[PDB]
């Protein structure tokens, strides 16, 4: 239930975030939280890309580990 | 005797010491047909920009004296100033290698200043705004700067 | 050799060019998703972003499991970034869940700058190989990538990774086609990745660039690489 979320310029942020529900909702409110619009920002824990359905159940999250949060990339 | 000194190792009091003249000095020094000249003065030069009225009021007089001077000549190809400014800010590709200059606030300030100067090209703002745009790096990491020069560049 | 982009192909692109729900889903494969708005950055010479790529080198994954092809697999465009600053200890978890030496290829697409560039970490040739479209060295990202495999190698097998045999090449200009537009990156990246999996030579140059953005943007909608 317990989670910390970590931008690349190191800027934690702690949510209470139900075992079952989708992170799609801390994902939107994060953002709404610190800025930014949506398809700017990537969720990362331990490597996996999060996507809205992901539960914090179907992977072994744990009640301190932390997410990762990783800029749009752009190149040509 | 100084002015070059500056330029070579660009600091604010170095900036403020060479007196209103500064401006002047600057501009006639550099080969104002040349646009890699060009672009090296401006980055110098709003390299030392600082949130401090006499600095900012210098690092802009410097930069308008220059640019004026630039955008004045019938040899200067402001587009090529334009294309070497971004390569040098990290913005876009070159064949060359650059030195890729590590802080934006200052050149994005000069910028902000410039675009909304009479002297300006007005011609330019389009090509400028869509280059400020495309998520780099270097740039959400001054996006004050940023965003208060998209404002500029609609309005101008 | 190269199948065409047909009449339907053609309005199925055109179609998604478009503007509208910059936000609406229009492939899925991966756990990944592909918006209106990523799949722009393949219209004329946008710069592509993270998305396209990583779904790309994904597709690349898929594809390396039918028979004759290298097994193939691919860290995601963020991996070597957080490698390379951060250490080894902040990227290890990342390959929990894969056998990384279980493979012939990995695939790491790098993010520097304004550049797309990719490594590749052979098994089978015993090498990493750096490809950037413009002609830049990084004979050190191998380095960085040789020295993940030693570390990675203690971490997740108990054992550590032999190394006689191995070298670390980054491509010159002259033998591998260039870029020569401040925006391919991309493409060249993944259509080096594409050849590189298929154990073909890489014959394109920037000629086939235009191409290959509109094919690629089928490619993805119906993920199936041609």
């Amino acid at each position: 239930i317990k989670l910390k979320v970590i931008g690349q310029d190191s800027s934690e942020i702690h949510f209470k975030v139900k075992m079952t529900t989708h992170l799609k909702k801390l994902k939107e409110s994060y953002c709404q939280r610190q800025g930014v619009p949506m398809n700017s920002l990537r969720f990362l824990f331990e490597g996996q890309r999060i996507a809205d359905n992901h539960t914090p159940k179907e992977l072994g999250m744990e009640e301190e580990d932390v997410i990762e949060v990783y800029q749009e990339q752009t190149g040509g | 005797a100084d002015v070059s000194t500056f330029l070579a190792f660009p600091s604010p009091e170095k900036l403020l010491r060479l007196g209103p003249k500064s401006s002047v000095l600057i501009a006639q020094q550099t080969d104002t047909s040349d646009p890699e000249k060009v672009v090296s003065a401006f980055l110098k030069v709003s390299s030392v920009f600082k949130d401090e009225a006499t600095v900012r009021m210098a690092v802009q007089d410097a930069v308008d004296a220059l640019m004026q001077k630039a955008f004045n000549s019938s040899s200067f190809n402001s587009n090529t100033f334009l294309t070497r400014l971004l390569v040098h800010m990290g913005l876009l590709k070159s064949e060359d290698k650059v030195k890729a200059i590590a802080n934006l606030y200052g050149p994005l300030m000069a910028l902000n200043h410039m675009v909304q100067q009479d002297y300006f090209p007005k011609a330019l703002a389009p090509l400028l705004l869509a280059f400020v745009t495309k998520p780099n790096s270097a740039l959400e990491s001054c996006s004050f700067a940023r965003h208060s020069l998209l404002q500029t560049l609609y309005k101008v | 050799e190269f199948p065409e982009i047909t009449e339907e192909m053609e309005k199925e692109i055109k179609n998604v060019f478009r503007n509208g729900n910059q936000d609406e889903v229009l492939s899925e494969a991966f756990r990944l998703t592909i918006t209106r708005k990523d799949i722009q950055t393949l219209n004329h010479l946008n710069w592509l972003n993270d998305e396209i790529i990583n779904f790309y080198m994904n597709m690349l994954m898929e594809r390396s499991k039918e028979k004759g092809l290298p097994s193939v697999h691919a860290f995601n465009t963020f991996f070597f970034t957080k490698l390379k600053t951060a250490g080894y200890q902040a990227v290890k978890r990342w390959t929990k869940k894969v056998d990384v030496f279980s493979v012939d290829i990995l695939l790491v697409p790098i993010h520097l700058g304004v550049h797309w560039c990719l490594a590749v970490v052979d098994f089978r040739k015993k090498n990493i190989t750096y490809y950037d479209s413009m002609g830049g060295i990084n004979n050190e990202a191998c380095r960085i990538l040789l020295q993940y495999l030693k570390q990675e190698s203690i971490d997740k097998k108990r054992k550590e990774f032999d190394t006689n045999g191995w070298q670390l090449f980054s491509k010159k200009s002259q033998e591998i086609p260039q870029q020569m537009n401040g925006s391919d990156a991309g493409m060249f990246a993944c259509k080096y990745a594409d050849c590189i999996t298929k154990d073909r030579p890489i014959n394109f140059t920037q000629q086939h660039m235009p191409y290959f953005r509109k094919r690629m943007v089928w490619e993805i909608l119906h993920r199936k690489l041609l």
